[PDB]
């Protein structure tokens, strides 16, 4: 039996409805929805770091000259300087005043705490949605894994469910991703080899281990102190550092709609938007017969409490009779009121006590029990708090909250001025023909 | 903080976050004295209120215009086929009821 | 300095082109694509394979009953027979002649022969297109991978090229694939857990060393013959064989625009179709001055021989005098004819010897050697081989082909007609003129 119907995304709130079959008894199914994930399809361009300016030692040749042989490394720059007399611990180097030489060598390695603290530059697109459901279907329950594309069943007892796609695919991840200690940015990192100096990514790394990177640093070697043997360098700072200084917050605190963004899969949680649609396959097995179930005569429903909070606080209750003492499922088919349990277990004389959730100020919906209806009406109240520490369990109709009394003042100021032009209309009408009948006498 | 039925959340520091939510306890009274309850959907709905006022308004005044201009041209149409005689003798229902001379 | 231009996707044909700066040397490009490649996101879903029902030994109690304990092993069943007489070589088994109970049980596992013997059920999306290109920017030459997304640069000499993005999203593979010995094809298997006994995935296990699978495969026992230990069983055959069976041909062999279905990895090579933009940054120290170049005067092009052929078979004779020796561009603005060669090595008085190919039977078309230009005017013949097994090597201009007398024919048939009628409509005002003047 295809049952088709239409689920709200939001994660711990159960959802409930039943699948009447036009002669047989009614079957309840409850699905509530544990965590939903959204793992979108991410690819990883290249890690960054500190850099660690590298330096080889001085070339001094006394009364030489030295040249360049270059390595190749990353940003390595080189440089010939004469005119040098160095000086040691143990007095002057040379004893030439002149002519001598001194190389400065120096290159861009990445840092040595690079394994622990690195960034990693993704991109993301065509994200996945996985929710861990948990579906009753005729006191059968499963606790599945189910998958949130259009097809890919889960089966349980000759049950065929298929929760069909997202009505929407907003994603919070952007095209661009950096992930830096457990933590995920929206940033817009240059592409590899179009790393700047001074800012994130001046080293590019492939991976973690590629022992190729890309730097550009601004290095510039400078000419050493006058008896002194060192490599003087200028360059412009970490890029990493500063980008670690700036840091505009988290995904996790900006995200919209509440995501919980989390990282060893890149994954977001519990994004309240969106709809997941369901197909259930029934085999017709699980539909019980009527004269199996119980069945009520003479019912009547009266409402003790009935305060349109924001959790289950209104409580209906149902005085019935039927000659059968077991269980059958409750149900409101408006979304008027929520109920709270999707079973009432019966005694054959006794009373049914249900707890129920509205917006409405004059609830007045139409209860399904064992397979009748009963009416519910009352008057529900507003509730003590402003603000509470859950969601809503409820759907806000739209004319919820219009109170009779501003119904009776707009039946009386727009339908009464109606009144008005009508009989405003007739009467000219009358004058009308009352003038045609005295020219009609010449 | 403006926290509205859609939701809102802080963090403190290193404590954990803390979502709040708002529901729906307007100011005012929905059940009588009829300043009363516009300030309820007023505090309640603000944008709904102003339009639903302006076009009850509207309809009201167009109405009670119209119908007033309606029995002043059949007023004017009874009452000018006797004001066009010379002797002018307009009956006696007709000056209670068109409220002549 | 931005330099847009746009090569069409096709590997092996050289594409050459200059940058005119206005008032320095022409500089010149040349970017032959090696091998172009199309790569989807691809997702395993599933495995299968042949089967193998497992059986198991049949427990026979003499004169008692049984009972059923499951397994829970994968499409497993267990019915319990009475009424048996069992038989080994020794004689018979049992002793009774009633109320001996034998039990079946059977169960699928997939086949000893998994792990080098089975078919990968992928999901395809949202192709990366990348390419082996070959540069040479002003007799600087590499050879680099590019990825063409519209960013990603390469760079080499301070010359920062960026290939831009297909024109087309087309993709040779379906939302659905199915990996088998070395081919790939667009094939609709069934979700996992919606296999069907008899065809493909009748047994899917997640991955290849998963420890479990799913087996739907119609499994049902039967009754053992009497006086015999075995276990009797009926099942639809296996799904992954009959699959083989059917097979409608690979996706190297159905796929259009030529393309070349490999996996290393799931991938594409050298579909012709679409074309990529470019994107040149060229800096502002590869512009030579006019006056460190050769520069001509008084250069003339003649045809020598003309065929609009497929590949290059065209000669053209340049006669010039150099005001220095070296080499310099060669260029051609439209599409009207490609040349074979980028560069020409002058000496300072010679006769210059270039190689074309066009489609023109009668080509008119400005060539532009070092900063001159001259016009090559000619006329081309037909070729003789009917089938050639190379690809076309110059662009399809419409009218080109057109073959003067044609031209002359259009001409008079489409000419004539508007002389005649416009001859007719003033010979109509002079009549109308000639009337009002008589009716004086």
């Amino acid at each position: 039996y295809e049952h088709a119907t239409t689920m709200p995304s939001q994660a711990g709130i159960s959802y409930n409805t039943i699948v009447n079959r036009a002669g047989y008894a009614p079957l309840p199914i409850s699905i509530t929805p544990t965590k939903i994930k959204l793992i979108p399809t991410v690819n990883l361009e290249y890690v960054t770091c500190h850099y660690k300016t590298g330096m080889d030692s001085p070339a001094i040749k006394c009364c030489g000259s030295q040249e360049c042989t270059p390595t190749y490394r990353p940003d390595e720059q080189c440089k010939v300087f004469t005119g040098v007399y160095p000086f040691m611990w143990g007095g002057a180097y040379c004893f030439c005043d002149t002519e001598n030489t001194q190389v400065s060598k120096a290159y861009v390695m990445k840092s040595d705490d690079c394994l622990a603290d690195h960034a990693e530059a993704y991109k993301a697109h065509t994200a996945s949605v996985q929710a861990f459901l948990n579906i009753t279907v005729g006191e059968h329950s499963i606790v599945t894994t189910v998958y949130v594309n259009g097809e890919t069943p889960v089966n349980f007892n000759g049950v065929k469910i298929t929760a069909g796609p997202l009505s929407t695919a907003w994603t919070p991840f952007d095209r661009k991703i950096v992930q830096y200690a457990g933590e995920i940015y929206n940033y817009d990192f240059p592409e590899y080899g179009a790393g700047q100096p001074g800012a994130f990514g001046d080293i590019q790394s492939r991976t973690v281990s590629s022992s190729d990177l890309y730097a550009n640093t601004n290095l510039v070697l400078q000419r050493p102190k006058a008896g002194a043997i060192h490599v003087p360098y200028t360059q412009a700072p970490s890029g990493f550092e500063q980008w670690k200084k700036d840091k505009a917050p988290s995904l996790k605190f900006t995200a919209p709609f509440g995501c919980e963004i989390y990282t060893n899969p890149i994954r977001a949680e519990n994004c309240a938007v969106g709809s997941i649609p369901l197909a259930f396959d029934i085999p017709d097995a699980l539909f019980t017969r009527v004269s199996e179930t119980p069945t009520l005569s003479a019912a009547e429903c009266t409402l003790n409490e009935c305060v349109y909070s924001s959790d289950f606080g209104g409580i209906a209750t149902v005085k019935y009779s039927a000659s059968k003492s077991g269980k059958c499922a409750v149900h409101v088919p408006s979304g008027t009121a929520t109920l709270k349990e999707a079973a009432v277990e019966l005694t054959e004389q006794g009373s049914a006590t249900i707890h129920f959730s509205t917006a409405n100020i004059h609830p007045e919906f139409r209860l399904q029990i064992c397979t009748s209806y009963v009416t519910c009406k009352g008057d529900c109240h507003p509730p003590k708090d402003h603000i509470v520490t859950h969601p809503q369990y409820h759907a806000q109709t739209f004319t919820a909250a219009v109170s009779k009394t501003a119904w009776t003042w707009l039946t009386s100021l727009l339908g009464g001025s109606a009144v008005i032009i009508i009989i405003g209309l007739v009467l000219a009408t009358i004058v009308a023909m009352y003038v045609l009948t005295n020219q009609k006498h010449n | 903080f403006t926290v509205t039925e859609k939701g809102w959340e802080f963090v403190w520091g290193n404590h954990p976050p803390k979502r709040f939510w708002a529901q729906e306890t307007a100011p005012g009274n929905p059940h009588g004295l009829p300043h009363e309850v516009i300030t309820h959907y007023y505090h309640r709905y603000p944008m709904s209120t102003i339009l639903g006022l302006s076009i009850c308004a509207a309809i009201a005044t167009v109405s009670v215009a119209a119908s007033t201009w309606l029995f002043c041209r059949s007023r004017v149409a009874c009452l000018t086929p006797y004001r066009l005689t010379p002797n002018a003798r307009i009956p006696f229902c007709l000056a209670v009821l068109c409220c002549a001379r």
